[PDB]
């Protein structure tokens, strides 16, 4: 519900930054978002809000490797 | 396919116990993953125990030393579980299950979860299939049967690792996929157990789970549930060895001590409150969860069995501290190893006057059981008539006689190390023993004289060996016809031989 | 009646209740999981505004900390009737054998309940009938009266005990109840059920005759705890009911262990060497329920283990002030294949008096342990000086000794696996008229093993005769 | 038996290297994609998505 | 970076740091401490917003609350190479000799490295000979194999230490590693530097061989903690380019005991006899490191001390599983001026088997513990009753006993100032014959009082001559 986070490889979205922190207003109100680069990941998908998270980027790769290995 | 799974974030992380907040709708027993970061390539897994208000306690299987306060965790849905199947004989994992031998990865289609109720309570069956020690001292006078909780406790060094080894070298040909749990050992002394079972080939129906000592408590801790889930699918689906589908697992734990220390270690760090000697409450209760897994099916639920062999050592000999009392109520039977008789040269060093062995005669082959009980009661007065022997000089022929028979026995029972003997050898030498064909040998010549009999076994009559192995489940073991071609051979090993 | 799950440490649990809603101490808790299946918690301690901590009684490998738990405003209720009778139940009261649940109409009873009061108990005390000489003889077996088997390790305990019920219901016509308190699931799972389940009545089954409550090892310390209390609930119902009943603790040492780990996990101060604060007290809580009442009693037969020769532990103390009747097992005696191992000398009873039993029961039970106090300082003197024949009448004393020692084994039907003999009663008539010819004379001019493994002395001298 | 054991786990050592090195080259194939046609609004429906 | 101390508890400092800039767990903290030198702390636990708890590795006796913390961002690194031979380092690496300081250019590794792998471990094992009779025979130690002298206080662990380097660190065929933790500063060091630069291999001494790293017994806690650590890296850098190693540490139990004490102060809860929970753990960490690998040998040869004469101490207890071969020393054989001391009943070893120490090795050794053994069985009978009441054989078997018991003793090059006999170094060979003769029925007519403190069998023949 606060604290928000929004991490991808891309930084600086410009707009986008703000064009997500008043659509992250969906559920409940405010949030405060921080945003990281983590050059290691190579998209970006990554969200947090409370003690929920998405990221199908990294973990789309995770479960190819896991579905072949 | 996105989903939302449940996060939390690390607030305190100490001596391997990570604070985890908010991990709401976490079950008890999770896995939670402390997905990888920046200088952090993989993933280190804990074991969330503490559900507390507003925290989360979790034990970490791994080094803790790159987790750090503030970092993100997963609360992945799954319990603690191992991959099982035919492909891990013969490989060294760790407790969960990935390959350190470096012989590559564990070729697996099942995943059985560790912690596991037992098998069921109407689900057994009477134990009566034996499990062919090969030492003459544990087959003959306690016996251990598939299915049975066998303790194995001793002093720190008098044979316990040795006892254990020898009994899962005796079974290659049995159907036995043996099992060897190190916990908080030495990897240099798991690389010497894995170096002689490969020596003499045992590694080819072996499964080696090591949790070693620098390895984390949390490891440590489920590395006997690991292992205890291999062993209960080979007993449940059973796996492939040497053509046939063994249903029969043998596990050894090899120290069952610095089990329950790790789970000191775990349960200090987060804060339980301790019990006698500083355990934590529930130690009982994970030796009991682990051993009583240890079943024997019957016929309706396959027919498998798994065989347990916990390790303990005790300090000082003090058989009545906090552990090895809480296993040796748990197991149901007791090899007591002692220094005293190591020393004195009784080499299995098994104190018979103490262990015990409930499952009894029903772990023998009825030859055993129609040979071991006069060995069993000759060597209970002998051990009753001590001091007699030692320095009393004015005694009849009838305590002397005991002593000396006595004497011949316990001689009988000195076995060296990997050298197994199978049942119809130890048969052949406790009725050589017990029908007073032993008696003019003297004393310090009887390990020789075993030896040299089996050898004229081995090779001046192999018909006898084969005779006394096929009829070896008769109630009646001394057939005449193998009454006859038994002496027969004995009288002719005494008048060629000395 | 509804609250949450808030702490979930091992196998205690806390959980918030509204206010006004708070479950009694002793009442279940009992936390739904997802199949209809469920987890029975025991309240233990009231604490704070709703707050109740309790015992899980099973594995709590499946819970969050937001589950929704249902008291049930009542203690652990359990099954009790002539349905409950020849199952198999565990702690709950659920049955753990493979035939169906035990349907609504049957009674439950919850699993606290006061014992009776001292106007109740009946101070009349007379020998209840067992079938083995040596327990007959030298340690009678009192009606409504605690008695223990005490012992290490391959000493007979469990087997003692299973011949107890297998005797005392075919001969007699006895109920059971047996409390599997720590129970070995190899040895009480299928070891009792398949050697009571062949011990066998005319159309009717041993098994079928008798209770049984496993509340096995691998169970938390909490179920171990409860067991002995719901078996206690088993055969209260049918001592109420006037029948005479036999109940069966099978190491009591074990409810001790369990009730000390649920004390530590409950974060009780520890008492003496560690074990609960609360140890009297809740041996009390179990042993003074078996107790003889006008209507009926309840004879309980408990099985203790003695951790090496340990009788300061606080298991066997405690029993020992809750006893009436002491029967010692010794593994230098079961060694020697005498395998109703019991020692006659340190094993005592206080109805071994010349009032209840009778006059030639004690008399011809007193002679015995004074004919045997003589051989144990005479076996060892004949070990020593090489010289059997060197005694006046201690050489004639010696022999009757050992045909008594030899005498004192006894075949049991369910000792048939480890033996294959057909297993022999004898009344206590029996026993003490052949312990008496056997001191009068007749024992002479039989050789020993003819006294090996036989009922009376009449089969005794059938077999000496053929 | 041991060399074909020995056989079986080079098969299984080499299945496991053209694995990972599939996805260690598919690594450095959709960084480069990233880097130079990165302007994609997907992401950020991928983001809003939910 | 830049936190501030909040609680000084012993040597346990509690520092707050930004948020987003915390210390990882095993980071060095510093102090600035003023006069232009620093104090390096440990951090140890990471607590809530920004807390951590930092071992201080230092005196921390006169540091006020609040003054700055300046986090270094990487775990105690301590100079590696052959740059640190001939040297002798604090537990941060810091030289301590008269010498300067260690470069830049020096390899610096952190001395928190996880253990070798099992694929890692090295199996291969061979007799290592000492010169000692007792240990030779009865727990021969290995080469490339960890072996340790359990004894108590006044008993000779530290001079079977300086006898054992005496012996063999002259023929190393590589470098070695000393590290007495928690030890003496007069005995420990600066009297084993007068022996290890008094003795000359070749052109060069025992100490240009040699790394050496203290953590004395004055050190606060922290430093005796992690001595350990600073040595074993010190040895792990000559051990995985293929040189054979010979490690030398000082009672492992200095290091447990350190230990217990910086848990106290860390509010851990106690284990056992207030001993750290983190006991194994911790014990694992340290001697897991010490193995032989593939890539080269460490051979290992440790001295423990166990609480007065307390062999079930939880420190001993923990280090016998981590060994190879087993040597106890007890108070009264010492007592007894039997001054080697190693009781043969306590003391075992894995390589005593006749495959790899030779058949008559181990039929001896298994004879002289078969033979000790009756006489601890007959030691009451003999107290109390006498030595006539025994049989022939068993009289005869006490005898050969007490022989034995005398026999083991051996005078030493280093303890020739207590003993006047010069020391005696016996090849395992002449042991065994020694040994092998003695049991036979040879010098059975000799009385006991000729076969203390001698060499083999031929100097106890000798001296009998002499004296007709
Ligand atoms: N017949 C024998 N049986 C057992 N051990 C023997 C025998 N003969 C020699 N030994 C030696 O005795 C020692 C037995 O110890 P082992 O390695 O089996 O472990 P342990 O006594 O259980 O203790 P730990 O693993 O804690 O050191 C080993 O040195 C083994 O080589
Ligand atoms: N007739 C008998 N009565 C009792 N025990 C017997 C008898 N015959 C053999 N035994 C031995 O007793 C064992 C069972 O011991 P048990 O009484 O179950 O446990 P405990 O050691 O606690 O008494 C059997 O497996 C066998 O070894
Ligand atoms: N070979 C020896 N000959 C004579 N005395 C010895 C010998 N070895 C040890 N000692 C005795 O041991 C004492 C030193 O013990 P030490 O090695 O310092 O043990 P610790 O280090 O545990 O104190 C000396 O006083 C000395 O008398
Ligand atoms: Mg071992
Ligand atoms: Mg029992």
């Amino acid at each position: 519900a606060v604290d928000a986070s929004v991490t991808s490889a891309i930084e600086l979205s410009a707009e986008q930054k703000e064009r997500i922190t008043r659509e992250l207003q969906q559920r409940y109100g405010d949030v405060h978002v921080t945003y990281h680069v983590d050059p290691t990941l190579i998209g970006g998908l990554i969200i947090r809000v409370g003690d929920q998270v998405l990221d199908n980027s990294l973990r789309a790769r995770l479960s190819a490797i896991q579905r072949v290995l | 396919q996105p989903r939302q799974v449940n996060v939390g974030t690390v607030i305190a992380v100490g001596d391997g116990v990570a604070r985890l907040s908010g991990l709401d709708q976490v079950v008890a027993s999770e896995i939670v993953e402390f997905p990888p970061k920046a200088g952090r390539n993989e993933s280190i897994y804990g074991i969330a125990l503490n559900l507390e208000q507003d925290s989360v306690a979790a034990i970490i299987l791994g080094d803790d030393e790159t987790i750090e306060e503030g970092d993100m965790v997963t609360s992945t849905g799954r319990v603690i579980s191992v991959p099982v199947g035919q492909g891990l004989l013969g490989r060294v994992v760790n407790p969960l299950g990935q390959p350190i031998d470096g012989k590559g990865p564990i070729v697996y289609e099942k995943t059985r979860p560790i912690e596991r109720i037992a098998p069921g309570v109407i689900t057994r069956k009477s134990v009566d299939t034996p499990v062919q020690t090969g030492i003459i001292a544990i087959d003959a006078l306690i016996p251990i049967g598939r299915g049975q909780r066998e303790l194995i406790i001793g002093d720190r060094q008098t044979g316990k690792t040795a006892v254990a080894i020898d009994t899962i070298l005796n079974q290659k040909g049995q159907g036995m996929v043996c099992i060897y749990v190190a916990i908080g050992q030495r990897r240099a002394q798991v690389a010497q157990v894995v170096g002689t079972l490969e020596r003499f080939g045992a590694m080819e129906y072996t499964i080696v789970v090591s949790a070693t000592a620098s390895e984390s408590a949390a490891l440590q801790y489920i590395a006997p549930y690991a292992g205890c889930a291999m062993g209960e699918e080979i007993m449940e689906n059973g796996v492939m060895l040497n053509g046939q589908l063994v249903k029969d697992a043998l596990i050894v734990y090899d120290d069952l001590s610095k089990h329950a220390v790790a789970y000191r270690q775990v349960s200090l760090l987060l804060r339980r409150p301790p019990g006698r000697e500083a355990y934590p409450g529930d130690v009982f209760y994970l030796h009991s969860r682990l051993l009583e897994r240890a079943a024997r099916l019957n016929e309706e639920y396959g027919g498998g069995s798994l065989t347990a062999l916990p390790v303990i050592e005790t300090q000082a000999n003090d058989v009545s501290a906090y552990i090895p009392t809480n296993v040796i109520s748990i197991t149901d039977g007791q090899i007591y190893l002692e220094s005293d008789l190591f020393n004195a040269g009784q080499r299995p060093a098994l104190n018979v006057g103490i262990s015990v062995s409930r499952v009894g005669g029903a772990a023998q082959t009825r030859a055993m059981r129609a040979v071991a009980g006069k060995l069993k009661g000759e060597l209970a007065q002998f051990r009753d008539l001590a001091a007699f022997a030692q320095f009393a000089s004015d005694l009849d022929a009838t305590t002397k006689a005991q002593i000396e028979r006595g004497q011949r026995l316990q001689e009988l029972l000195k076995q060296p190390q990997y050298q197994p003997l199978p049942v119809e050898d130890q048969v052949a030498v406790l009725y050589a023993a017990t029908n007073n064909y032993l008696d003019d040998v003297p004393v310090p010549l009887i390990t020789k004289w075993r030896d040299d009999f089996l050898a004229f076994l081995r090779t001046a009559h192999p018909e006898v060996r084969k005779l006394i192995y096929d009829n070896r489940l008769d109630r009646k073991f001394p057939t005449p016809e193998v009454k006859e071609a038994l002496e027969a051979a004995i009288k002719e090993f005494k008048a060629t031989s000395n | 009646a509804k609250g949450v799950i808030q702490e979930i440490i091992g196998v205690v649990i806390r959980a918030k209740f509204p206010e006004d809603e708070v479950p009694e101490i002793y009442n279940a808790i009992e936390i739904p999981l997802g199949n209809g299946d469920r987890l029975v918690c025991e309240v233990q301690q009231q604490l704070g505004n709703g707050v109740v901590k309790a015992v899980a009684m099973g594995s709590t490998d499946g819970l969050r900390r937001g589950l929704e738990v249902i008291d049930t405003g009542r203690p652990i209720a359990v099954p009790v009737g002539p349905a409950t009778l020849g199952r198999v139940f565990n702690v709950l009261g659920d049955p753990i054998d493979g035939m169906g649940p035990i349907g609504p109409e049957v009674e439950r009873r919850p699993i606290h309940r006061d014992p009776p009061s001292f106007e109740e108990q009946n101070t009349q005390a007379q020998i209840f009938e067992t079938g083995i000489k040596v327990i007959d003889l030298i340690a009678p077996f009192t009606r409504g009266g605690k008695t223990a088997i005490f012992g290490g390790a391959g000493v007979g305990k469990t087997v003692v005990i299973q011949e107890l019920i297998a005797n005392i219901a075919k001969e007699q016509s006895g109920f059971s109840v047996f409390a599997g308190v720590g129970e070995r699931s190899r040895e009480g799972n299928d070891l009792i059920h398949e050697m009571k389940e062949a011990r066998i009545d005319e159309n009717t089954t041993v098994f079928d005759k008798t209770v049984m409550v496993f509340g096995q090892m691998n169970e938390p310390p909490g179920a171990r705890l409860r067991v002995g209390l719901t078996a206690l609930t088993m055969a209260e119902y049918f001592r109420d009911e006037g029948r005479d009943i036999l109940l069966f603790i099978d190491n009591i040492f074990r409810f001790v262990q369990a009730g000390s780990e649920v004390s530590s996990l409950l974060g009780r101060m520890p008492s003496q060497v560690g074990y609960q604060p609360t140890l009297g007290t809740e041996m009390g809580e179990l042993q003074e329920r078996i107790t003889s009442t006008k209507r009926g009693s309840i004879t309980s037969m408990q099985a203790v283990y003695v951790p090496a020769d340990d009788y300061t532990d606080p298991a066997p103390a405690t029993v020992f002030s809750h006893l009436d009747a002491t029967i010692s097992l010794e593994r230098s005696i079961a060694e020697r294949a005498i395998f109703p191992a019991v020692d006659p000398l340190a094993s005592t009873s206080r109805i071994l008096d010349p009032n209840i039993v009778g006059e030639e029961h004690y008399r011809v039970a007193q002679e015995v342990k004074r004919v045997l106090q003589r051989y144990k300082d005479l076996k060892d003197i004949i070990a020593i000086l090489g010289m059997e024949e060197l005694s006046d009448e201690d050489k004639l004393t010696v022999q009757r000794a050992r045909k008594i020692e030899l005498f004192f084994s006894q075949p049991f039907t369910v000792a048939q696996q480890f033996t294959g003999r057909p297993g022999k009663y004898v009344p206590v008539k029996k026993t003490v008229e052949s312990f008496a010819r056997l001191l009068n004379g007749e024992g002479d001019h039989i050789p020993e093993s003819f006294f090996y493994m036989q009922g009376d002395f009449d089969d005794v001298l059938a077999a000496y005769e053929a | 038996a041991q060399a074909e054991q020995e056989r079986i786990r080079m098969l299984s050592e080499a299945k496991s290297q053209i694995a990972d090195l599939v996805t260690l080259t598919a690594s450095r194939v959709l960084g480069a994609e990233l880097q130079a046609r990165g302007h994609d609004a997907l992401i950020a429906e991928s983001l809003a998505a939910l």
